């Protein structure tokens, strides 16, 4: 057999072809004496002389063996003379054919796109309440709260101004304004502004009073005395006080609208910042001065 | 002495990926979804993160039973070229990926499966993520494609045909 | 948008027990008639003792957000989750710790920070992933600065 065994190795199966004169000799053999393996020819070519066997590749005494390449399924097509009829005579000669087929052993694979997902969060919030304060008459230590809220003409009234700091950055209190008035209504008739402009401690300058801003114990506090007084037409002895307090973090700037001043011999800063109060030294407040005559010997 | 012929022949081997949804709250997950299999018109298909993909390769065509199909190295890609650059690994030498927190995990294809030849599949999951630039630490927002290394296996050899880990 | 169709096992209480349900809503909380919870979503309120309060649904993201990959403008051991359940996380530290920014404005001083997640990133030979999402929240408080104080004084001659 030279060219007389063909084969075409497919997926599932493999399709031998061999030549009905298989070795070439012009006779032509049994199809019954050709087994690949143990298996018959499955088919006949009349016209291409061709005996045809399919198997699928486990199948008709095929050997399955690994290489580094491939994987090999080794056959045998053996041809097996047998007596030519009642005569016990053979006129071929046995012969055995090896079929091999390869198939590639190793592979990559690939899958299509995956895209991820995911649900990012960004958001923005704001969220409020306040700073609260205490506005409480104290004594003559601004160290406790006064039991009582009577006082004689002549006497100081010592008020303490705190922000409570709990938790907060170190905090700083501001007194901008008081208002006096014999009604609870802060814009009633008749009324007095001894703390005014920003902190101006305005009574001492115009009445040229004590009063002042003592000192602060801390920065949250701001502690002030007002010396006593009553209204020109007042029967009442009742006087009710309002004011406007604020606060910063000590680290804000004290300025002209941040500051605690009273005028003692001149305008004066609680703090030790003076010039500051330079602008405290407005019009719409008339120092009081009280009258001259000539020189007298009793 | 005898002749011998000889000739190569096709054989192909096939990576899809999982689309099988539970039956009811409650059933086996793992098993639920390769029962069904995304097709080429899927994708690109989305996943989110950390979430499960079930992933299946299979030798096509094939009619032996002794053939075994094993896996080698299951690893992942930002572009379709498996060769291209950056790389993350999901099976390494047929054994789940050690140095992954969300380690993946080979799913058993046994009789359970019944499947025509189980041998010719080896099936696996893991974990879904999204690539990252190590220098930024920061999502690199590409694509991600799934790629395994695969042999054809036959039992009874000195070889062995399934992952010891 | 924040919802209020939150499931009663996993609900937080807004710390007022017995508010009403419009003082309720003013804290940014959710009534149903009987309690006062937290909605769905981020939650920031700031109380009267400058204490942050912060609430956030683990469900923000996808996937869920972890607790240790959230961290503050600043470290510190109150910056950590003070409190949590299976679906929400609960912060509370004070207006001056954990890197909080104040700022100065006209009659109220602000208090910022920013909550940031960190992704954790699987690191290979060529390759570096991530599994996580990523969650930020701009949260302040504008504590307003200002009030109105009184008080009454009774001045009689000496007698
Ligand atoms: C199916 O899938 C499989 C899995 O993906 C594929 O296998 C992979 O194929 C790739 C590409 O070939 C391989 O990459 C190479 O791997 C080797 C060895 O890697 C080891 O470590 C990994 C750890 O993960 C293991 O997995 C692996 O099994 C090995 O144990 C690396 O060395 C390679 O790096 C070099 O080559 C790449 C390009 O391929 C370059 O980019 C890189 O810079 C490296 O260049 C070399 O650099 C050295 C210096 O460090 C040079 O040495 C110097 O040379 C000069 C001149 O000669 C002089 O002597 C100096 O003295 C000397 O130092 C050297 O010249 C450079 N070589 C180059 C440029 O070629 C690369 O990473 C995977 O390892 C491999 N994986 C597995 C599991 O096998 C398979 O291919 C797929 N099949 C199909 C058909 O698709």
């Amino acid at each position: 057999p030279a060219a007389t065994v063909a084969v075409e190795c497919r997926e599932d199966l493999a399709h031998v072809e061999a030549k009905k004169d298989l070795f070439g000799i012009g006779q032509f053999i049994d199809p019954a004496d050709l087994t690949l393996g143990t298996c018959p020819p499955s088919a006949e070519d009349p016209a291409a002389q061709v005996l045809i066997f399919e198997s699928p590749l486990q199948n008709c005494g095929s050997v399955l063996t690994m290489t580094e390449d491939s994987l090999v399924y080794t056959f045998t097509l053996n041809y097996n003379p047998k007596p030519l009829g009642s005569a016990p005579v053979v006129r071929t000669s046995q012969a055995v054919v090896i079929v091999e087929c390869h198939y590639p052993r190793k592979h990559n694979v690939s899958s299509l796109a995956l895209d991820p997902l995911w649900v990012p969060f960004s958001a923005a919030k704001m969220a409020e309440e306040f700073l609260y304060f205490t506005l409480k008459l104290t004594t003559d230590d601004f160290q406790f709260e006064r039991p009582s809220y009577q006082y004689f003409l002549g006497d100081l009234i010592h008020i303490e101004a705190t922000v409570k700091q709990y938790f907060h950055v170190p905090l700083r209190v501001y007194v901008d304004r008081c208002v006096a008035t014999l009604s609870p209504d802060a814009n009633s008739s008749p009324s007095y502004a001894f703390i005014d402009n920003y902190g101006c401690l305005l009574d001492g300058r115009i009445t040229g009073s004590d009063s002042k801003f003592v000192s602060r114990p801390a920065e949250n506090k701001l502690d002030f005395q007002l010396e006593a007084f009553r209204f020109q037409g007042a029967d009442s002895g009742m006087i009710y006080i309002t004011c406007h307090l604020k606060a910063t973090s000590a680290a804000y700037p004290l300025d002209a609208e941040h500051r605690a001043c009273s005028y003692i011999q001149g305008w004066k800063e609680v703090s030790g910042a003076d010039p500051i109060c330079a602008s405290c030294e407005s019009g719409g407040f008339e120092v009081h001065a009280n009258a001259v005559v000539s020189h007298g010997t009793s | 002495s005898p002749l011998s012929i000889a000739e190569l022949g096709p054989l192909n081997v096939y990576l899809q990926i999982a689309n099988g949804q539970c039956q009811t709250k409650g059933c086996d997950e793992a098993a639920a979804a390769y029962t069904s299999f995304y097709t080429d018109a899927d994708y690109p298909v989305t996943k989110v993160l950390r979430d499960p993909v079930y992933v299946d390769v299979q030798i096509l065509g094939r009619t032996d039973p002794n053939l075994v199909l094993t896996l080698g190295r299951c690893w992942a890609t930002t572009s379709p070229n498996a060769f291209s650059l950056p790389q993350w690994d999901i099976l390494i030498d047929g054994c789940p990926y050690a140095d992954d927190r969300y380690l993946s995990a080979l799913v058993p294809i046994d009789h359970s499966s019944g499947l025509p030849f189980p041998t010719h599949h080896s099936r696996f999951l893991f974990k879904m993520f999204t690539f990252v630039d190590p220098h930024s630490m920061e999502p690199l927002r590409e694509k991600v494609y799934i790629h395994c290394s695969t042999a054809a296996c036959v039992p009874g050899q000195g070889v062995s045909c399934e992952p010891s880990c | 948008p924040k919802s209020c169709e939150v499931p009663r096992d996993v609900r937080v209480p807004c710390g007022v027990p017995d508010i009403s349900p419009s003082a309720c809503d003013a804290i940014d909380c959710c009534h149903d008639g009987q309690s006062c919870y937290f909605g769905t979503g981020a939650t920031v309120q700031c109380t009267k003792d400058g204490h942050f309060i912060v609430v956030v649904a683990k469900d923000v993201t996808l996937p869920h957000i972890d607790l240790e990959t959230i961290s503050l403008l600043g470290q510190g051991q109150d910056c950590g989750p003070a409190d949590s359940n299976s679906a929400f996380a609960i912060y509370y530290f004070p207006v001056t710790y954990c890197g909080t920014v104040v700022m100065e404005e006209p009659g109220v001083i602000v208090y910022e920070n920013r909550m940031t997640s960190s992704y954790e990133v699987g690191v290979g030979p060529l390759g570096a992933i991530t599994r996580d999402s990523s969650f930020e929240l701009l949260f302040q408080c504008r504590y307003r600065a200002t009030s109105v104080e009184t008080l009454v004084v009774e001045v009689q001659p000496p007698d």
